[PDB]
């Protein structure tokens, strides 16, 4: 999703400082061969700023998720792009809006429960605890199985 | 809402929108070619207005999504 | 198309497209204007809140209903609770449905003709027709003979009819209802040292005049009761604590609807209107209009009431007739779905005042044939 | 419950929403594009003389403006409904705003990081 | 262009621009005079250090605050600090941005009256509009409903609001506030022998108090607790040494806030005042009132107020309702906040006083419908 965009954004002014000089100070070289290719948390470390730590762990785990292991040019954008706010930032609320319109294409008055059972369908996610949990307690936020427009519009808010 | 001015407006409109055509003021082929600016213009018009529709029923579904919550709050 | 079954009412309006079984959306009739400044920018106030709306908040409101006994005291807020409900509770445009309202008897004539003549020229509806609140009672207890008692919360009025012809010279219309009792219930209230005088405060003593008042079998015998022992004493909570404990005001309150000299009024109760009624009717349908009498409106929901006016009427009444009170526990609805059954009949689907017919004769045609 | 298994979860379910938008969306592009092919009403434009030719396109300028009209009765129902939206909108705002109104404002500026100067 | 959002108030000037979280420049607002005779020439010594200046040169310098008790009582003093705040705080002309300050409610119209001339004339801004302190602290908590305690340095006020309707009749102004706890811990420290006296060494009096005190749950377990054990002295570095150690004076200072007969004030505290503000509103709101009590100013920073409130409304408060105390983190610049984001609306951009309509109709506009 939004990414590549957030990568390609990268080339700017503010983060392109920020990550010259990240380089400069603390990403250097000369060290006993530990292999830093773990750097990550030592650029954590050294930034003086943390951000929130959902760009850390999206970094952390889907950058190499093949187990690369090892950062690059782009992905010193990736990680440059987590330490300042180049974030989608919940993507769009009209994405959400029409995306709840869809849903109710049938016009329930609220997206029905099949709706999300036919889109976990076309996902083909395996369900596991959480799958059909989730679901039901979204649906069930009143917990009283009755799901309205504003609990899945919080549920599916906050995320890219 | 006093549809008298509406229509006023309405009608303002038109007659406005009434871009009347005289008669050896055009070419025979130029007033073919106003014909299809018209034709391309109001099929244009219509596409919009189907999306007007489209996000009109859209607008309906946040009435029945939101009124529906207002219910859920008392 | 279908039919739009409206019933103005005083205190509740009652809607509901023709055929069903229940009014779609009852909300109460009152406009509250803010009455204090307000600072908040851009909170999104408006500057009448109508129905539901102004019954939570009421708080800051000054509610004001548009009915008082039954006629229409303010035209512009009764032309937006109508532009409410069918905007708002129901949706649905009324250029394509015709509309029934219902009007008590022996109302002013400037009332009904303005009522039309909104329907016809704001709202612009295809046709619609007035009803007696009483017959549509009738209509939905299955009967068609018997006298109806339809005490409403404006005014109460008895319209007896026999084989379906209705006897106009024999309708009783008193202007007691359940406002009235519920100005009593808040005056009688201050003995114990509750006040309450805000407009708003009304509604709470309504409140508890539904949830705790019932009437007595017999008056002096729990007057005496409540003052020795203590097991009537009900209490309520109020809507910020500091519950509140009635004693024998519980069934002081609806007593007025026997004694009216309670509030002053000099009639005779509605146990004695319905006897004087039946007597001004002719001798040989006298038994009938015994043995079919309706309740129907709001008021008469108070639990005991079946059972206190029949033994009244018993007592006027001649030993050898039978007197049966039909109270059915649809009783607040009962003009509604009587007026849905109305309207959803073919043999009736003539008798609308078609919008033609408005514009040959004026508002003046409501009178004329097309009653 | 796993915290992963709910990111991957939701993660895949909303991509795969935001690719049946994107499918919707094309899919009204062709309703839209055939709405208007099928609109368009072909003329027989030769072999009439001139005066004919000016009638007719009189014709189309008077159903032109109708249809524009319908159009316009059409854009003021549904600003009805624009505007019913935003009071509906204003109703939820100033349910949840009553906690969260001033959210919109202009933060983190100079005072976070210039410290030292004073 | 950008608007400046200053907050006059009494004890700590906070302005700063409009749109962002924190005030750019907080400083005490003291005019001070040199008081001795001063024989080194050339040293540049101006003739009266106001604001944070005058804080470090203290020790000859006799401080007086402009403002009493919101009222203003030294106009020349006030224009000064005014003049420094625009010009050395913030280094933005006033010629070129609009201007909201902020007023404690029931104040006298000539302090705003002259505010209002003072800002137009003098300092010659575009456009200026006054706000009720308690308002905008309601603004920043994000909500629209709500009883908010403004508990600053020189008087303590308390506005209820609901639903953006404020009511002016429920607003319960108490004289009470930091100035006075400062002046009463000074008194009761000559208990132990250290006398402060010097107009200079209230401010020292002033950091004990914040530093130090703090608010007992309850009043006499505490006071029986300081006099058996040593647990609670705590003691102090004065600005040249000789430490000092507070006793039982740590909570019988703020204490002051909740029985104001120590200091000889008649009124009740400030546990007190909130709920008969809230009982003289309607019987409707109160619950929202309960539920929604916020606090703010710079004086409810007591460790530990946010519960003896608590505990002292739910005592008077009915059982049955739920009392909750807001206490945001950020209460000394809530009003200040609250005043960025009122000054960043776009529905508010058309009530600032605009300087033509100033010159129509003079100084007298404020209390007019740009209030
Ligand atoms: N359950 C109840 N018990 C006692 N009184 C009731 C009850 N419900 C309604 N009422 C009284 O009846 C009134 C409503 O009467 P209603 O039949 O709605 O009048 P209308 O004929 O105008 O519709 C209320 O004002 C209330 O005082
Ligand atoms: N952390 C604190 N603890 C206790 N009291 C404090 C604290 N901070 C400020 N105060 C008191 O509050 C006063 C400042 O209040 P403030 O909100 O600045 O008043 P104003 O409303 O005039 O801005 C100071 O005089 C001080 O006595
Ligand atoms: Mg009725
Ligand atoms: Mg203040």
């Amino acid at each position: 999703d939004d990414i590549y965009k957030a990568a390609v954004e990268q080339l700017t002014e503010e983060q392109k400082n920020e990550f010259k000089a990240a380089f400069d100070i603390f990403v250097l070289g000369a060290e006993d061969g530990c292999i830093s290719t773990k750097e990550l948390g030592k650029v954590m470390r050294m930034l003086g700023q943390n951000p929130t730590p959902e760009e850390l762990q999206e970094m952390i785990d889907e950058v190499d998720e093949d187990g690369s292991g090892t950062v690059d040019f782009d992905e010193f954008l990736v990680m440059m792009v987590r330490c300042m706010k180049d974030d989608s930032k919940g993507k769009s609320e009209e994405e959400l809006s029409d995306l709840f319109r869809m849903f109710d294409k049938n016009a329930d008055g609220y997206i029905d429960l099949d709706e999300l059972k036919m889109m976990l369908q076309a996902t083909g996610e395996t369900i596991t605890e959480d799958d059909i949990e989730e679901l039901m307690k979204d649906g069930d936020k009143n917990n009283d199985g009755r799901i309205d427009y504003d609990e899945f519009l919080e549920f599916m808010k906050g995320v890219e | 809402g006093k549809r008298q001015t509406e229509r006023e407006k309405k009608k303002k409109i038109l007659a406005e929108r009434r871009k009347a055509l005289a008669i050896d003021h055009l070419n025979e082929d130029q007033l073919r070619e106003k014909a299809k600016e018209l034709w391309q213009s109001i099929h244009n018009l219509e596409a919009e207005k189907f999306d007007l529709q489209e996000k009109f029923k859209q607008q309906k579904y946040e009435i029945n999504v939101l009124r529906n919550r207002i219910n859920d709050n008392q | 198309t279908t039919a739009l079954v409206c019933d103005n009412g005083s205190g509740l309006v009652k809607a509901g497209f023709a055929g069903d079984d229940a009014p779609r959306a009852v909300f109460p009739s009152i406009v509250g204007r803010p009455r204090h400044q307000g600072v908040m920018v851009g909170m999104g106030q408006k500057d009448s809140y109508v129905g539901d709306e102004a019954q939570s908040k009421r708080g800051i409101l000054t509610l004001k209903y548009p009915i008082e006994h039954g006629i229409i005291t303010n035209w512009d807020d009764m032309e937006k609770i109508w532009h409410h409900t069918f905007y708002n509770e129901l949706r649905v445009a009324p250029e394509e449905h015709p509309t029934l309202l219902t009007e008590a008897p022996l109302n002013p004539k400037a009332n009904r003709e303005k009522m039309t003549q909104i329907m016809f020229e704001t709202f612009n509806v295809p046709a619609m027709y007035v009803a007696i609140q009483a017959v549509l009672s009738l209509y939905a207890s299955g009967r068609t003979t018997g006298i109806v008692l339809d005490s409403g919360d404006g005014v109460t009025h008895n319209v007896p009819i026999y084989e379906g012809y209705a006897l106009p010279h024999a309708i009783m219309r008193l202007d007691l209802a359940g406002r009235d009792l519920t100005d009593y219930l808040m005056k009688i209230l201050t003995e114990r040292g509750y006040s309450f005088v805000t407009t708003a405060e009304r509604e709470i003593v309504r409140d508890i005049k539904e949830k705790l008042c019932y009437v007595a079998l017999d008056f002096e015998n729990e007057m005496a009761t409540a003052a020795s022992s203590s097991s009537l004493e009900k209490s309520y909570e109020l809507p910020d604590g500091q519950v509140i404990t009635i004693g024998n005001e519980r069934f002081r309150c609806p007593e007025t609807l026997f004694q009216p000299s309670f509030i002053g009024m000099e009639s005779a109760g509605i146990h004695e209107t319905t006897y004087n009624s039946i007597m001004k009717c002719d001798i040989d349908i006298r038994k009938d209009l015994y043995a079919n009498n309706v309740l129907s409106g709001g008021t008469t929901m108070y639990p005991g009431i079946a059972d206190r006016m029949q033994k009244e009427i018993t007592a006027l009444a001649p030993s050898t007739m039978k007197i049966k009170i039909i109270a059915p526990p649809e009783r607040k609805y009962s003009v509604w779905i009587g007026g849905s059954i109305l309207a959803s009949l073919s043999t009736f689907q003539q008798m609308w005042i078609s919008k033609q017919e408005y514009d040959e004769a004026g508002p003046s045609i409501v009178h004329r044939k097309c009653f | 419950i796993s915290a992963s298994r709910k990111l991957q979860l939701k993660t895949l379910m909303l991509q795969i929403a935001k690719q049946e938008m994107e499918r919707e969306a094309e899919e009204r592009r062709g309703e839209k594009g055939r709405v208007l092919r099928t609109r368009c009403q072909p003329l027989e434009l030769d072999g009439l003389g001139f005066e004919e030719l000016q009638d007719l396109c009189r014709q189309l300028h008077a159903r032109v403006d109708k249809v524009d009209e319908e159009r316009y009765d059409v854009e003021a129902k549904v600003t009805k409904n624009i505007t019913e939206i935003a009071d509906l909108t204003q109703k939820i705002y100033d349910l949840r705003g009553k906690f969260k109104r001033p959210t919109l404002r202009r933060v983190r500026i100079s005072a976070d990081a210039m410290m030292q100067a004073l």
